[PDB]
């Protein structure tokens, strides 16, 4: 495991005309994250003979899977670090920690059309209906401004000039296809900049109030956690600065070994690492009311298949 | 068997780099000038001075 | 699958389901967009492009 | 006061007052100007304008 | 007739760190198909007397 710190700033009066300043010192405050890393690891075994009756060649094959398989499970340990709670996965949340995440973490999280309370996160997500609660431009602006009023400002990721601050937002292809119904015949086809407009044809990411949204076809739809027990809901993930750390004790590396007197050949991709949220306490404690540093999070109710059944999404 | 260290042995790092909050600073800097029509008036003539 | 998450694909419709789509595209999208060819094709009726397909 | 008519002014504004000008602005004007600077504010965002302020 | 082949991605979970690899691998799945070829062929007659005509 490996911590990394936090210093948050200094909001005392100044020490006027000629009082002392000795003993009347501000105290500053600093917080923790402990990030921990873990190996994962993946094999193919190849006997000879299977090598020699193949017409392709099992061993670029098994090599090239093996890549892409380290490629897929770091991209699904981000995915999955994205929408952790407290460094709690969120398809196993218990109700206390979802509450307790919900009420600490209120200035950056945005429900469908800024609807929810501030207790419960079940019945919160319970008012998502795939009516009016979906993914549009007023759910966007809505999450921009929460990003820009949270007590412990969310760095954006780039400071290009004036006034303009930039952020990047992953949403779901159905999100993402949401967002462009309505972008599409309001701002995009009316537009005069030649580089947006051209994206209502030849799509891509959209970029609306400085935010670049992008489609990412693995953001989980959990199932039956909407309006009336039935409606889909997705989360969208609004990032600046700093919003996920990895740790990286030993990076993606491959291996060969030889069994059974050389019959067999296995190919072997393994590495030790580690992908989380950066979240800071708020409270008196080093970690007593733990923010999210930099990443906004929007449920909103979908109409597209769910990929996370209901018995895995439930809140057990 | 296998060996595995103990609970109490188990290294945690720490970080001798910190991060820092992000602060607004209003952007007045660029309205700060010496010139008549200047929005905000700077008025650096105590420097050199005495008076309060 | 040049980039910024721009995938390209190729359908093939009859003329009447391209009928159908383009009565769905003209009077909403290409009859205000500045793209010079996309307006364009309202009028010489070119092959269709919408999200990269 | 770069003359003919022109006069310029500073505003400063919360992010909540902004945004409900931003609101009002964006359905109206800055998605149907033809000003390429005003346009593209519409996306990329940043400090507006309006009669010189 | 000829043999294309496609090799299936891998959908296996991650060994933990003190779990064994050895034995426990993950078995690669390939695919393939086979292409058919057959001769095509048409042809037409004509008459001198109709070449006349």
């Amino acid at each position: 495991s490996i911590t990394i710190a936090l210093v948050n700033r200094l909001n005392n009066a100044a020490v006027t005309g000629a009082s002392t300043l000795e003993g009347n010192e501000e105290d500053m405050t600093s917080r923790s994250l402990r990030i921990y890393v873990d190996k994962r690891r993946n094999a193919v075994r190849i006997a000879e003979i299977s090598e020699q009756r193949s017409a392709i060649s099992l061993r670029n094959a098994a090599r090239a899977t093996l890549l892409d398989w380290a490629m897929e499970d770091t991209r699904d340990l981000i995915i999955e670090a994205l929408g952790s709670l407290n460094g709690t996965r969120f398809v196993d949340r218990t109700a206390a920690i979802a509450d307790a995440w919900l009420v600490d973490n209120l200035d950056r999280v945005y429900f469908g059309a800024g609807v929810g309370s501030g207790t419960d996160l079940s019945a919160d997500l319970a008012q998502l209906d795939t009516s009016a609660d979906l993914f549009n431009v007023a759910a966007l602006d809505g999450m921009i401004l929460k990003a820009k009023t949270c007590n412990p400002k969310i760095r954006p990721m780039r400071d290009p000039g004036n006034g303009k601050r930039y952020y990047v937002a992953f949403a779901n292809p159905h999100a993402f296809k949401n967002l462009r119904d309505s972008m599409d015949n309001e701002y995009l086809s009316n537009t005069v900049v030649q580089m947006q407009a051209s994206k209502l044809f030849e799509g891509g990411d959209l970029m609306w109030n400085g935010v670049i949204v992008k489609e990412t076809d693995n953001i989980p739809i959990y199932e039956n956690l909407g309006a009336g027990g039935t409606a889909e809901v997705t989360p969208v993930y609004l990032c600046g600065a700093q919003a996920l750390a990895v740790a990286y004790a030993k990076r993606w590396k491959t291996v060969t070994e030889e069994f059974d007197y050389g019959d067999k050949y296995g190919v072997a991709v393994d590495g030790i690492y580690g992908v989380r949220k950066i979240i800071f306490g708020s409270g008196s404690g080093d970690t007593d009311d733990l923010k999210d540093h930099g990443v906004v999070t929007g449920f909103f109710a979908t109409t597209g298949a769910a990929t996370v059944a209901a018995a895995a999404a439930a809140e057990n | 068997a296998d060996t595995t260290p103990a609970t109490g042995l188990v290294v945690q790092q720490w970080e001798d780099k910190f991060f820092q909050e992000y602060l607004h600073d209003g952007g007045f800097k660029a309205l700060m000038g010496t010139d008549e029509n200047a929005v905000i008036q700077v008025k650096e003539d105590l420097s050199k001075k005495a008076g309060d």
